[PDB]
């Protein structure tokens, strides 16, 4: 993976001190998720990130996925999503079915759009492809709209943000 | 009357929560508050204790 | 631009981002465009001076 | 609307301290300008910014 922007995603994750992550349920159709993969092993399986979603193609399909996810709690929710790119042409048709993919996220106060990168990239655990990873703060009464049709790491739930003392130390004590 | 006058300067509070720059904003404005806190109290406890010795 | 869907205010789904220009004295501003695009009307005249912005109630 | 960068176009126009808009005579030709919104009312009619110009097709 690759955070665009490490250190500001560093700060107010450890500023929070808390990672109370709570499942949502949302609204995928017509696409397979819970992918993995052979460069993350858990118990001696192909897994991937628990708190991520890996969307791929259903009978060589990819429907755009357009899912709301409303915020009517009285707490800042802080979701963690993320963008694949591919290596090649050939992995992006097997992979999400269309050449030119495309992931919008937006809010009330606020729009993301990230387009893919379809790239070759230096090979690390015998992987060559890249996961960028952006995060979005949804206030309370705001709307979390997320359309993509393609490439899209989907969030499996929001954290929970907070403002409190918390700090992080870089040390070998 | 020995004030000095400044018109412009940066935000010193924030709604939204941002990344590096406005954790350095934050940080800014500490150092020149309590840098100046250190200042008023030494000044003080330096001119009364001269003030009391005189008299 | 991004074509994409947006949570609705006032019952509109689309959204508009701003750009600012600083055109310099002698300088040249050349604007081409093939669509969606919010032209502008005219120039702002920028000054330095003592001015600032506050957020207050009283 | 929503300013990529709010806190710098915040900025630079506070530090100025004035608005004085001068009308420019630009050449938008084979476009209908003066594109109105529904979700932007002035007087009871559909009207937009009026430091902008919405370029529609003709
Ligand atoms: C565009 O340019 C990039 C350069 O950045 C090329 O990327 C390189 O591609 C080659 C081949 O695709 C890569 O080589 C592969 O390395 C893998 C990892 O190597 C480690 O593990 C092996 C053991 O598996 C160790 O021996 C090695 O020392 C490393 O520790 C290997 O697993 C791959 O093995 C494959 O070939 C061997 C034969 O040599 C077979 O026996 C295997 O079964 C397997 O098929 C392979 O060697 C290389 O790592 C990439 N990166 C770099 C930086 O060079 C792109 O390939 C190129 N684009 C195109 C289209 O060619
Ligand atoms: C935000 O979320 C929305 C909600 O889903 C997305 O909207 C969908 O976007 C997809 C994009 O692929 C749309 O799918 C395409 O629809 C086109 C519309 O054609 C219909 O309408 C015409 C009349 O205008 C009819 O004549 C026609 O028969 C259709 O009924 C199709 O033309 C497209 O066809 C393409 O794919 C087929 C394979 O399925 C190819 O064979 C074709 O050659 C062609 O390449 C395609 O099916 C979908 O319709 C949209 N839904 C709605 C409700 O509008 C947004 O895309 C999404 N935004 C982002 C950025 O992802
Ligand atoms: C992709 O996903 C997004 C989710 O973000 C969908 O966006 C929603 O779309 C629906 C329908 O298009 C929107 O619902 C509309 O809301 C409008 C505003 O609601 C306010 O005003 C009404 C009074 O007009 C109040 O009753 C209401 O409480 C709100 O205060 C309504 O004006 C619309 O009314 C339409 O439907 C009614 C029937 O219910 C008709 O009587 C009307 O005449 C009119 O036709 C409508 O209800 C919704 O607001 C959107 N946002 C959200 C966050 O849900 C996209 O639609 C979806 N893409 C596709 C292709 O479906
Ligand atoms: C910056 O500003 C300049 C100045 O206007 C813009 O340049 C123009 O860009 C448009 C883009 O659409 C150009 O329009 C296109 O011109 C193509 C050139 O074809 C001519 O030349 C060939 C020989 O090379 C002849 O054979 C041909 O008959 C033409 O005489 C056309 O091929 C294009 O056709 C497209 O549209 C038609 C519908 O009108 C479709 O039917 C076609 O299938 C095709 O899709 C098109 O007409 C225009 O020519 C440019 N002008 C100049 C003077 O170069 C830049 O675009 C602009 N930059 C940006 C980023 O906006
Ligand atoms: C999920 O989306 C589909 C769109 O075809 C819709 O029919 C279904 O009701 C949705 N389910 C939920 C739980 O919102
Ligand atoms: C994906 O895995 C999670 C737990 O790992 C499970 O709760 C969920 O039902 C799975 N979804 C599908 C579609 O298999
Ligand atoms: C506007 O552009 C057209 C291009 O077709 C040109 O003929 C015309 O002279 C221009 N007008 C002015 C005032 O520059
Ligand atoms: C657009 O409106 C302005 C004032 O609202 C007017 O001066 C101008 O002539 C109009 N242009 C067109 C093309 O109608």
């Amino acid at each position: 993976y690759d955070v665009p922007d490490y250190a500001s995603l560093r700060s107010l994750v450890a500023s929070s001190g808390t990672l109370e992550f709570n499942n949502e349920s949302f609204n995928w159709t017509g696409v397979t998720q819970n992918g993995t993969s052979s460069a993350c092993i858990r118990r001696s399986n192909n897994s991937f990130f628990s708190r991520l979603n890996w969307l791929t193609q259903l009978n060589f399909k990819y429907p755009a996925l357009n899912v709301t996810m409303p915020n009517n709690e009285q707490f800042d929710k802080l979701y963690i999503w993320g963008v694949h790119h591919p290596v090649t042409d050939k992995d992006q048709i097997f992979l999400y079915a269309q050449s030119s993919g495309r992931i919008t996220v937006s809010t009330k106060r606020s729009q993301q759009a990230v387009i893919p990168n379809i790239g070759y990239r230096p090979r690390i655990r015998n992987i060559p492809s890249r996961i960028s990873i952006y995060w979005t703060i949804v206030k309370p009464g705001d709307i979390l709209l997320i359309n993509s049709t393609g490439n899209l790491i989907a969030p499996r739930g929001y954290f929970k943000i907070r403002s409190g003392k918390s700090s992080i130390m870089r040390s070998d004590a | 009357g020995k004030t000095n006058e400044k018109f412009h300067q940066i935000e010193k509070e924030f709604s939204e929560v941002e990344g590096r720059i406005q954790d350095l904003e934050k940080y800014v404005e500490d150092t020149k508050i309590d840098l100046w806190s250190y200042n008023a109290e030494l000044l003080v406890a330096l001119e009364n204790q001269h003030t009391i010795d005189l008299t």
